[PDB]
């Protein structure tokens, strides 16, 4: 039966455009008509190791929509998982006969890898591996932008803010060089600009991009404005004032956004984006949110399900 | 002086008529520079059509006048404006706002570490002109940013 | 449909006498003959922000009474839903996109006003805000209250302890005023006295009312003995004890109260209310914890269930 | 009103005259009730004796008016302050700051706590009038407040 | 052999009106002729259990300004000791062996007085035990006034802000309640009441006092304004901010205000006090803390020295 | 009337090249002759609100060498100063009433000036400002150059490590700028790059300044190289790794340096420094260290003693 079923999903690279568009037409399958039941009788494992609200409360609330039970932690606070030399294989290996599935962030990159190696049967699933892998948010990403936009082809995609250090924009970028005729615009400090790596991928997709300074430079050309948060930390108080100004988007700027350029932006936001763009047709966030519920039980059916039934 | 008040904007005997006020700056300068706290006959006129700026502002401050230096602390929002002295019907000296050396008060710290935006401590910024810009330097943090930069917040 | 149909419940101030009387109807009937999935594929958020594990614990057994699926945090400490300047607005306007109810308490007042204008379609409901409201304990007040007296209205009843700062008692007693023919009795700190508001509002209603300074003074009239504990905190540790030798219900104070008279108390009790009490038939609070649960279930499936079938 | 001395025009064309402002009210009516965002000519009259008053503020903000509402927020502020409506240069229609029932926006909560200030949220205060003073609730805490503090906050 | 030889300062109502004035009277001579090698040799063990920085400085400032040693500590983290459970009798009568006078502050009440059972010949000095004394603090108190007004009898003191739970007010009511014809004037908020006992007292021994609504009411006839800061804990929030206004000075209040007029402040302030205060010449508690030094030396030096040679 | 009497240092670009100069001329006498008894009956207040345990302990200890007395703080847990919002204005106006000269480090900028708008006629010294000013440190460091190079004048100076972030490395370029011919080698990685207005301030004032991408291309033309520690946070862990290893000296760099060649590191030192260097006679950060307490007491003698008969 289905190609993602039974299977690991835990880095982008790993998924295909295929697979990406399998999970992209089973979304909007569930977003048109729920199947409330689908998992009943599962029961998964919600282990978030590095807390993500947003996102826990997100993955459990589609756990629960099909019909799915939940066990789990929050924060390795409670986890008295935290011994000397207590080691995530060895809890890994523990868990395993317990459940069906397992959903987990970790605070290091590739935990997520090494929890499959002990996983046994079950299917173990990346909410999030350090500064590496966050599948899951690239999956509702693309989903939000291909309800909106049509398509996942020849966009002229904006990319704004923390390019260097972003998570999720380093996995959006592979998954949209993954698709024909994507054009790049990268807006953002020299601090913290875009990794040769990523450019150096494109380059060999002979995908073409571009480096910018300031949005009102693309206003007008973009379909999809992906915002992210300046993480001021990783600056300095002042260099980050200088900054600041540069890259936040107001709704006077939308004033150039042809009709269907859609603003989107992980969440949370806080400085980059003003209360202004909320009421703006333009306005995607909150959408880009709910969105991260169809995309996940997408996700969760193809993988603990056999036959796509819908 | 022209003076036509056909029906906009009167005129006084001694005091102050700031002119060529820009657009909406004219309120930011009562505002920033307090020019309502006092018992004297303020006048404003706000978007005063003059097909020469198109619509601009002035603020007349009868009896009072401001010296070089009241004038100067305009030069960042108002550079333009003809400061003019009147104390008997007519003008006695009109004023062009020049760069000042300091911009104390009326400004807040880019830099939020600034120990300036907690303790009671008045804003102070030495003005330093450099192309196609103005370099202004916090008294505290000794951290230099560009006037536009301090003016957006 | 139903009146409290798709409502926002907030402040009982909000609420009208009949309203309260119809959530009343409701919870005596799911005592009666209980509905078990009347909320089935419903999905609910427990958000917690201020911890209230007695509550917590006690609206989830209702969400789970009726069938319904819960997701939520507890304790801002998870709750990495505080970043810098991450606001409420923001995480309400992206859960509601995921669930159909929200259940919250906010350590601020309005919060969980604040919260429905960011809720869309979503029902909001209010476990606390800061020194406001807290609904659902005046209602489970009520339920209890009627279900012993047989009546809300011309009850003598007999507010105790931290009239001042009390967060229920002040809601109780404006839950009262909207009945015929009560008289109060207040027995209290000079240091922790009702406010004037109240007060003042009591007299509009043309409402007796009356001061006390020691429960044995009334303990004869009084059907209804509420009973709160006096935050020492707000306190000189010396007053506190001139004061508290003054304000604890021992059970020998019991051998005047008529046979009807009840002592409730919405819990934790600690100095108040000593063991004694706990065996004589007077004594009501594990009773009144008991029936947060009908009065709790009954505003839930009002809110979240069109027809009121039972 | 209209400034008509001993011999000076300075009358509108159409639009609304708030007169009998208490002195160093204007200025707040101005910022407040932001009513300088406009591009129109506005006309500001600072301390102008009267026979009902040897100072008071005058603003005269031509081609706008007043919806019932505006004119009831300066119920707090300046109550014996009238709107009058010109249109042709004459006095179309007199009214007077009646309390309003509602404060939006520009007012305070005093309570340090209230979800409303850290939060996206414009203000807004049930407004009823009691013995000594006027009462004002916050929408969010549902805190009642003298008014006296609510403005002095 | 001078009175205040070798003896523990633990209350203010342990002096007597003759000691007050020779303590404030030693005061006025070191500050004026210095005997910066009067203790050398000397080694005063600086016990802070309660961190006051404030409190602490001076006393150490005032150690080293006569030529002392010092060894000691704050809180309870810079301290190893009574972790489990040794007691402070045992930690006094262990410290009590090496040092040669022992100022110690102390959270709980009766700490100090406790600390003089075992400490044998040493001489205990108190700089604070909670809610109980803190006559170091009086004693300037009482300098910074002999000293502006010129008189410790004969006053107008008028008394605002926190009276109830002020400690430092408390001391200065029965300081002053020791010298001829004193009046006094509380002003503060329902809540905040000058405790009763301390009204007894006055009432007792003919003292004129009053209670007033402003400190407006009574700018004319006073000498000094000593006033107090109110920790709005001790109040909502909300109620904080509805009599607070009524107990701020500002220099525009002070307009009627005899020429001598001092205002008094422990510190730290707040609010209570505006800055504009600060230019004006009545305002005297930063010379107030200054004071601190000599009151402190003083005692000191009456505390170590059998003769004052000065 | 020495120049430096009863002024405040607080930053480098106050002090001229006259000043540098006295400092370190009166720190070579210091360091020679003694003068124990010169601060005899001061009072220093070292306040460190910023734990600086090590900048603190050579200031405290110039201080006793010099005759001195501290009373003073660390962190703010040992500090009960400004917890629910005094003010540093507030604190400052309280202790430059008792002490005789303020030493602060403040992790906030541009303290140590406000303080010294309220200390009246007490001087203040800088210990740091955050990312500000260090003058103390950049003294000694000029100290320590002169004293092995024979010459503050004509130098190759080589800044190694975090260029940007680095305080310390940004004070030591503008004071050798004052003075003739120095020569500037940056070798830092391309995210910690010396800030473009240092660069422009060499730039303008006629000084050879080069980039390099690893020390090897100097180590001959050098004469001092001063090596800082880049924190690792201000780098992904892993971007961390690959430029590390070019910016981290070890004794086999080492071959090729001139006599006189000395390396330089403000501590503390982790990786940049191979422990085999501090055998190599080359290393002089510890003796650098030691200098501390000369340039340290200089300035404190400077600022509180009229004329400096040495
Ligand atoms: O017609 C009127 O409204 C009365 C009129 N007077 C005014 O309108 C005076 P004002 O300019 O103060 O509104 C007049 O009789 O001249
Ligand atoms: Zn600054
Ligand atoms: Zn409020």
């Amino acid at each position: 039966a289905n190609p993602l079923y039974q299977k690991h999903i835990i880095s982008i690279n790993d998924l295909s455009r295929d697979d990406l568009n399998l999970v992209l037409a089973t979304a909007a399958k569930l977003k048109a008509n729920p199947q409330p039941e689908l998992l009943k009788h599962k029961v998964i494992a919600s282990c978030f190791f590095e807390a993500s609200t947003r996102t826990r409360l997100s993955f459990e609330t589609s756990m629960h929509r099909l019909g799915a039970s939940v066990v789990g932690f929050s924060d390795s606070a409670n986890t008295s998982l935290g011994k000397k030399g207590e080691t995530l294989a060895d809890t890994i290996s523990v868990i395993s006969t317990y459940v069906d599935a397992i959903v987990m962030a970790h605070p290091q990159e590739g935990a997520a890898r090494l929890a499959t190696e002990f996983s046994g049967n079950v299917p173990v699933l990346n909410a999030g591996d350090g500064s590496n892998q966050h599948p899951t948010q690239t999956l509702l990403d693309l989903f939000t932008i291909q309800e909106t936009q049509g398509r996942l082809d020849n966009l002229h995609v904006a990319m704004v803010g923390d390019l260097k250090y972003g998570r999720t924009v380093h996995s959006l970028t592979q998954a949209l060089a993954k698709f024909d005729g994507n054009r790049f615009y990268f807006i953002a400090p020299d601090a913290l600009a875009m990794p040769q790596y990523i450019l150096d991928m494109l380059d060999e997709k002979g995908i073409a991009w571009s480096l910018h300074s300031s949005i009102e430079e693309v206003m007008a050309e973009v379909d999809i404005l992906y915002m992210t948060r300046v993480q001021k930390e990783r600056l300095d108080p002042s260099e980050y004032a200088n900054v600041k100004a540069q890259f936040v988007l107001r709704a006077s700027d939308l004033h150039n956004a042809k009709a269907n350029m859609k603003v989107l932006h992980p969440l949370p936001r806080v400085d980059e984006i003003a209360t202004d763009v909320d009421k703006t047709p333009h306005a995607w966030y909150f959408q880009q949110a709910g969105n991260g519920i169809f995309a996940r039980q997408a996700l969760l059916a193809l993988v603990l399900n056999r036959d796509l039934v819908l | 002086m022209t003076h036509d008040n056909k029906l906009q904007v009167e005129a006084i005997k001694r005091g102050t008529v700031i002119d060529h006020i820009p657009a909406q700056i004219g309120f930011k300068l009562l505002s920033l520079f307090k020019l309502t706290e006092t018992d004297q006959r303020i006048t404003i006129g706000l978007n005063l059509p003059s097909g020469e700026m198109g619509r601009k502002d002035l603020i007349k401050i009868e009896n009072t006048f401001l010296s070089e230096d009241q004038v100067d602390q305009l030069a960042l929002y108002a550079p333009q404006a003809t400061v003019n002295r009147i104390d008997n019907y007519e003008v006695v000296g009109k004023s062009r706002p020049s760069l000042p050396e300091r911009i104390d008060n009326v400004l807040v710290c880019p830099n939020s570490n600034c120990i300036s935006h907690a303790e009671p401590v008045s804003s102070s910024f030495a003005v330093r002109k450099r192309a196609n810009d103005i370099a202004l330097k916090c008294k505290y943090c000794e951290k230099e940013f560009s006037h536009n930069v301090v003016l957006a917040n």
